């Protein structure tokens, strides 16, 4: 195939450039687990088990016997497949534009099909980060324009049946009430017996600036911090910022019981087959990836929103 | 002017809102089958980069010049300066993308029309409108020139007010 | 590396045009050195 | 590469049918330098070295010594790409279409792949040849419609700063009077150190013809021609000086002289007529191809080109 | 047309076209009757 792709060569030689996706971050390794699928839906089945009565004595001769139960629940997944087009030099004409120490025509913003491609990947694997922050899908700064999205697709941001709290705009700057609509959500946080388990926290970069101010010799973040370990028996307790988010802020625990990312195998971008060409210098090529496949139980996701107006 | 614009002393600082440059790809969306025409024009009476331009056969070869919605042969989505050579897409054929707009303030959904210099406008000017022109997006200006998302499709059957 | 040859066997469209441009060259050679004023 | 393409196959068979160009006889042999670019422009310097004081004359012990200068120019020469389309028949196609005597679809004008090449390429080359001599492109006998053209993109007639002489509509006809426009020209003329090389003169065939006549009471033994080729020699430091008809031109007398360091020829290697990889393929059996070529690359010094024009009107 | 210069994107190229022309010769007959003497 190298012999004759030469596009699938130059794929093959620089996909090791393209560096990995800041989502990892977020889960742990145990959480994510890939699944083959490009398009369409899959249903996943979970089961449990239950005690009937109290356990039976063993002692002389018995025929009854107390019994355990079986319950099963069905949840389904939808995931979307998307497309990118750019354009590039062709491989014969890359040796008439192979300039000193750099290829490629400044003045047409033209560029070999590797370089291209990696530059692609890079933006494509930012927007599928965004969408797993988020669950929503835009260009643009004030979020709007955004693609519709299919059911059953959601972000941690915007997964329903979780806890939500608010902030009103008159207590934008104070910390304490922050703090107290932090510590509702954590009471109104469910764990159960899983509550074992390190958890998350991911804010925007003003909720950060705002938590490094003394308690009102202590930190918030250190309030937080210790009011976290109280209720997920003392486990790592992890912090992180991100430009992605506005006035949010989002804790969830990290075990792959309750949350789990099941992405298709192809979520990442590939390159497709189909390659256009013509009598000129220009070709274009196009980039799949697949979005979709976030699930969570019910009551795990604290998403505190502070509003500003 | 021009479209790549010289040397800097440091570089220039999400990956939203990054299309936001004069030479930015124009096609928002393409799409193979697009027929892309090449001509001259005139490279000290106007410069045709992301206007609407119409055919003026001169007495030595047939040139493009920013032209009205009432005479527009098409779009002019690339220009090559070294051999003074503007590529248009054809009317015929559907257009999304962003283009040269006078009007700094302009909302999403209003009806666009194209004035004598190949510029996007508001429909209520007073001209008969020829073109659909929707805005898909609001003007934003660069620092000056103001460009602006849009999506154009064919003629109008009865021209409008 | 020329179609002159009739051992060479080009492998790609790149050698290709090379090779007729090589062509080329060798057949305006040929003319100056048959040339007679 | 010749197992899955037998366009190229049938390229690489049929090139060698295709004749020479006519302008490789305008030129000496080490004039011409192939140059790889196919767009663009190319910049060539050229050194030169200058006296500064008489030399010193070394006796006993001397520390100071005439020195000698430096100087360069610099020459930009601009370089063109451009294509032609051609229809023609479906490889898989042509058994359908083959007659007794011939192969194609008469009624519809549709040729075979190598046919169509080859005309194609031969109507090219002509169409670089008249560019090469006149340094327009067009395709009327009127000559306009011209296609514009990049600057520092110029042939043997439209030169600038050289010798340029008008023969008068009243004396279309009088080879006295042509011959006194050539000879101020010839005397306009500035070869420099260089003047010792042998020489080039193209002209109309009408002007061929009006050159076999006996010189003028005429005199026998001696024609127009032989006292053009005497008058060249007087400058020419009595070298070679040849004569070329082309039909090309009209009304028009071009002299320059055949030495490299005056007049060059750097041609792109790829100007020739180049067939293009893409070919347009659909359900039917008619196929597209692709030509390409490369126009541009005569450099020559100020003042080395004599051209007569010869006014009708 | 004029050809058309390879510049960036373009897919709308100057064409060369062809014609086949058919050249056709006619050969004709004729006859002359004479007198003479069977064998003044």
């Amino acid at each position: 195939l190298f012999d004759e792709n030469y596009y699938a060569k130059a794929v093959a030689n620089i996909i090791g450039e393209v560096k990995d996706p800041i989502m990892y971050k977020w889960f742990s390794p145990d959480q994510i687990e890939d699944v083959d699928l490009q398009m369409g839906y899959q249903k996943t089945v979970k089961w449990d088990a239950f005690l009937n009565a109290n356990p039976t004595t063993i002692a002389n001769e018995v025929n009854t016997i107390s019994t355990i139960g079986f319950s099963s629940e069905v949840v389904r997944l939808n995931y979307l497949k998307l497309q990118y087009k750019f354009r590039h030099l062709k491989q014969t004409s890359e040796k008439f534009y192979t300039s000193d120490s750099y290829i490629g025509d400044i003045n047409n913003n033209l560029l070999p099909f590797a370089q291209a491609y990696k530059l692609a990947s890079s933006e494509i694997i930012k927007l599928i980060n965004h969408f797993v922050l988020t669950g929503t899908v835009s260009i643009q700064k004030d979020g709007k324009n955004q693609k519709r999205l299919l059911p059953n697709m959601y972000g941690l941001l915007n997964m329903p049946e979780q806890i939500k709290e608010e902030v009103a705009s008159g207590d934008k700057d104070k910390m304490d009430k922050i703090f107290e609509k932090i510590e509702a959500g954590l009471s109104k946080l469910e764990l159960g017996d899983e509550f074992s388990t390190p958890m998350m926290v991911i804010v925007d970069p003003a909720t950060s600036l705002k938590l490094v101010k003394p308690y009102a010799c202590e930190k918030w973040e250190d309030v937080l911090i210790q009011t976290i370990k109280a209720i997920n028996n003392r486990e790592d307790v992890y912090i992180e910022t991100s430009n992605l988010l506005k006035h949010k802020i989002l804790i969830y625990p990290l075990n792959s019981e309750l949350i789990k990312f099941k992405p298709s195998k192809y979520m990442l971008p590939t390159p497709n087959e189909q390659v256009d060409k013509d009598s000129t210098d220009v070709a274009h090529s196009y980039i799949d990836f697949v979005l979709g496949g976030l699930l969570a139980t019910r009551k795990t996701i604290l998403q505190v929103n502070i509003k500003q107006s | 002017y021009s479209k790549s614009m010289i040397e800097n002393k440091v570089f220039s600082s999400c990956f939203k809102s990054k299309n936001e440059r004069v030479d930015a790809y124009s096609f928002a969306c393409s799409s193979y089958t697009d027929k892309i025409e090449e001509y001259l024009y005139d490279p000290a009476n106007s410069f045709p980069y992301k206007r609407g331009v119409k055919l003026v056969p001169k007495e030595n070869s047939i040139y493009v010049e920013v032209g009205a919605d009432t005479d527009m042969y098409g779009i002019c989505v690339d220009v090559c300066e070294f051999s003074c050579t503007a590529y248009v897409l054809p009317i015929t054929n559907n257009f999304e993308g962003y283009l040269v707009t006078r009007n700094p303030s302009i909302k999403i959904g209003e009806i666009l029309d194209i004035n004598n210099n190949g510029v996007i406008i508001k429909a209520g000017g007073g001209p008969p409108t020829a073109i659909n022109i929707y805005a898909l997006s609001d003007s934003f200006t660069i620092n000056s020139i103001n460009l602006i998302k849009v999506a154009i499709f064919g003629n109008r059957g009865l021209e409008k007010t | 590396a020329s179609l002159l040859d009739s051992n060479f066997v080009p492998i790609n469209f790149t050698e290709f045009v090379q090779a007729i441009s090589n062509t080329y060259k060798q057949r305006r050679i040929q003319f100056y050195e048959n040339l007679k004023r």
